[PDB]
């Protein structure tokens, strides 16, 4: 191979290294955020579904 | 051939032949000899195979490496920056390896040449290596089987701190 052919593509291959590092530690940092916050789309452990409340009225009125 | 000036040789002075003696010597005879039958046929073969290169001429070339910004101009760990300021160092490296070995060429070729004279004769190459030397300790000794361009300019920073405190600590 010519050295412009193995050093453009070593080039190459350090910009898709370098983004795949950055990217994993985005990673750690977004899972530590929403494992502590809560307000992300992960870590979405279940509550209540509030469809199943009944909203008629009931027998007695203090309710 | 090469470059007369960056390998550099005095003009030779050789005494002209006064025999005083009446025996020949036979270094004549065998100078005559080694001219004829050693000489001329290896001349000719070798003329020979110069026709046939003359026949078809063709060029190789000194590769050129543009200079690309040094590691000093490069953001801290943006390696598409820094490997090119690596490779520039590191070629850098290894033709201030081959500098240093032209100037012991020219030590040895001068202590050789003056012969017995050499402590005297050779003063200006002896600097020039004593120089160089000091250049290529300063600049990339101690760096370790790991070198690299940050080595060598936190090595670089570490003598500039000592050049800058031992020469204010003087004024």
């Amino acid at each position: 191979d010519a050295p412009e052919k193995n050093y453009e593509r070593t080039m190459a291959i350090l910009q898709i290294e370098s983004e795949k590092a950055e990217l994993r530690l985005k990673e750690l940092e977004v899972r530590r955020l929403m494992r502590a916050k809560g307000d992300g789309p992960w870590f979405q452990y279940p509550t209540i579904d509030k469809a199943l409340i009944d909203h008629s009225p009931k027998a007695t009125p203090d309710n | 051939s090469w470059d007369k000036d960056v390998y550099p040789e005095p003009p030779r002075r050789t005494p002209a032949p006064s025999p005083q003696t009446s025996l020949p010597n036979p270094i004549t005879y065998l100078t005559k000899a080694f001219d004829l039958l050693v000489d001329r046929p290896v001349t000719l073969v070798r003329e020979f195979i110069e026709r046939q290169h003359a026949k078809n001429k063709y060029y190789y070339y000194h590769r050129e490496f543009r200079r690309v910004p040094d590691i000093t101009e490069c953001h801290e760990k943006d390696v598409l920056c820094m490997f090119e300021a690596e490779m520039q160092w590191k070629r850098d490296y290894k033709v201030d390896q081959e500098i240093v070995n032209i100037i012991q060429e020219r030590l040895k070729a001068c202590q050789q040449r003056e012969g017995e004279s050499h402590r005297q004769n050779c003063a200006k190459e002896l600097q020039q290596f004593t120089q160089v030397v000091k250049a290529y300790q300063d600049r990339y000794h101690d760096l370790g089987a790991h070198y690299s361009a940050r080595k060598c300019l936190a090595k670089q920073k570490q003598r500039m701190l000592a050049e800058r405190k031992a020469t204010k600590e003087a004024a």
